[PDB]
RNA sequence: ACACCCAG
C-alpha cells in the first residue's frame, strides 16, 4: 500500500485515527472507519450463525388504532412469516436440544457443540431417514463425550422419548458418517456425578475412584462395562464407611439390573484389600463386608 | 419538476450502502440496518 | 504561611469530615486532535 | 436501547 515500501504490513493507530506504515512513517489511504456501533440501536439482531443462512424478515406489530383494524373485529395487516422447511427443521431440533440439555443441567458449552455437530451432519445429509430428535438426541451424547465427560446411554434415554437402541443406532451412523474419532471411556469420568447424587463425602469418593482405577489397570474383570465397575466402586466404598447406600439406590442412579450389580460383585469381592488405598480411615474392616 | 402521477411511485429507489451501512459488533457478524430489513421484506413481497 | 505575618482577621478552623467524591479529573480529561469516525456519519465518535 | 449520574 505504501508507494516506496509495499512489502510492509501496515499498523494501525487507532488514537490518530489514521494508517500508517512503520518503515518511512508516511500516511496512506484516508482517516480509518469505525466498524463498530456510533452509539453507547438502528441496526438488528444478527442471524443465528449455526442456523442456516435464510432472509431478513421484520414483524409486523399490534394494532394501534381504528385503521389497523378490519370491521370484523381482526387487524388488516397480518405478522405472516417466511422460513424454510429446512430451518423449522433445524430450530425445532435446537429447540429440543435446549430443552434435551436442561433437564440433565448441562452447561451451554455442550449445547453449543451438540448444535455444532447437529448442523455439520444436517448439512453434509447422510441421516436421511431416521428422526430429528433421534439425531439430535445422539449428538448431545457424542458432545458430552468429546467434552471429557460422557454420559450413559440409559442418562440420555430417560431425557429423551428416544429409545436406548434407537440412539445407539444413530450414534454408530453419525461415526461412521462424520469421520470422526472419539475417546474411549473409562471408569474414572465416571466417578464424580455417581458419587455426589448419592450424598457420599469426598474421601469415600477418592475410595471409589482408586478402587475402580486399580480393577481396571490390574484387568480383574474383562469385558463388564464401566457402569457395572462404577456401582460396584460405590459400593464397596459406601459399605465400607458410614454412609451406607443399599443396591437399590446405587442401581437407580447408574440404571444397573440389581442383578448385574451381584454379578459385578461376586468376583471383584475377595480382592478388597489390594484395591483400597494405603491412606483411607476404615470406618468398617474389610473382613466385616457381607459375603455377596 | 413534479408531476401529480410523480408522487404516486412504482419503482422504489433503493438506498446506497453509504445510507444503511452494516456494522460489526463484538465478533465476526454482519448486523444489518433497519432499512436493510425493511428492502428485505419490500424486495419478498414485491416477488410474491 | 509566605511572610510570616498575623493574618488581621481571625480564621475559623476546626475539624470538619470532609468526603472525596468519585468525580476525578483524571476520568474526564480528554482530548482529541484527529481520530476514528462513524460508519454512517463520517463524523467523530462519541465520548473519551 | 435502557438505567444511573455530572454541570447550569
Amino acid at each position: 500500500t505504501c508507494p516506496n515500501h509495499p512489502d510492509a504490513i501496515l499498523v494501525e493507530d487507532y488514537r490518530a485515527g489514521d494508517m500508517i506504515c512503520p518503515e518511512c512513517g508516511l500516511v496512506v489511504g484516508d482517516r480509518v472507519i469505525d466498524v463498530g456501533s456510533e452509539w453507547r440501536s438502528r441496526v438488528g439482531d444478527s442471524q443465528n450463525p449455526l442456523l442456516s443462512d435464510g432472509d431478513l424478515s421484520t414483524m409486523i406489530g399490534k394494532g394501534t388504532g381504528a385503521a389497523s383494524f378490519d370491521e370484523f373485529g381482526n387487524s388488516k395487516y397480518q405478522n405472516r412469516r417466511t422460513m424454510s422447511s429446512s430451518d423449522r427443521a433445524m430450530m425445532n431440533a435446537f429447540k429440543e436440544i435446549t430443552t434435551m440439555a436442561d433437564r440433565i443441567n448441562l452447561p451451554r458449552n455442550i449445547v453449543d457443540r451438540t448444535n455444532n455437530l447437529f448442523k455439520q451432519v444436517y448439512e453434509q445429509k447422510s441421516l436421511k431417514g431416521r428422526a430429528n430428535d433421534a439425531i439430535a438426541s445422539a449428538c448431545l451424547y457424542i458432545a458430552c463425550r468429546q467434552e471429557g465427560v460422557p454420559r450413559t446411554f440409559k442418562e440420555i434415554c430417560a431425557v429423551s422419548r428416544i429409545s436406548k437402541k434407537e440412539i445407539g443406532r444413530c450414534f454408530k451412523l453419525i461415526l461412521k458418517a462424520l469421520e470422526t474419532s472419539v475417546d474411549l471411556i473409562t471408569t474414572g469420568d465416571f466417578m464424580s456425578r455417581f458419587c455426589s447424587n448419592l450424598c457420599l463425602p469426598k474421601q469415600v469418593q477418592m475410595a471409589a475412584t482408586h478402587i475402580a482405577r486399580k480393577a481396571v489397570e490390574l484387568d480383574l474383570v474383562p469385558g463388564r462395562s464401566p457402569i457395572s465397575v462404577a456401582a460396584a466402586a460405590i459400593y464397596m466404598a459406601s459399605q465400607a464407611s458410614a454412609e451406607k447406600r443399599t443396591q437399590k439406590e446405587i442401581g437407580d442412579i447408574a440404571g444397573v439390573a440389581d442383578v448385574t450389580i451381584r454379578q459385578s460383585y461376586r468376583l471383584i469381592y475377595p480382592r478388597a484389600p489390594d484395591l483400597f488405598p494405603t491412606d483411607f480411615k476404615f470406618d468398617t474392616p474389610v473382613d466385616k463386608l457381607p459375603q455377596l | 419538476y413534479a408531476r401529480p402521477e410523480w408522487m404516486i411511485v412504482t419503482v422504489l429507489p433503493v438506498p446506497p450502502l453509504s445510507v444503511r451501512p452494516a456494522v460489526v459488533m463484538q465478533g465476526s457478524a454482519r448486523n444489518q440496518d433497519d432499512l436493510t430489513h425493511k428492502l428485505a421484506d419490500i424486495v419478498k413481497i414485491n416477488n410474491q | 504561611g509566605f511572610t510570616g505575618r498575623k493574618i488581621t482577621s481571625q480564621i475559623f478552623i476546626g475539624p470538619t469530615y470532609y468526603q472525596r467524591l468519585k468525580h476525578m479529573v483524571d476520568d474526564k480529561i480528554h482530548s482529541r486532535a484527529r481520530g476514528p469516525i462513524q460508519i454512517l456519519n463520517r463524523q467523530p465518535m462519541e465520548g473519551r
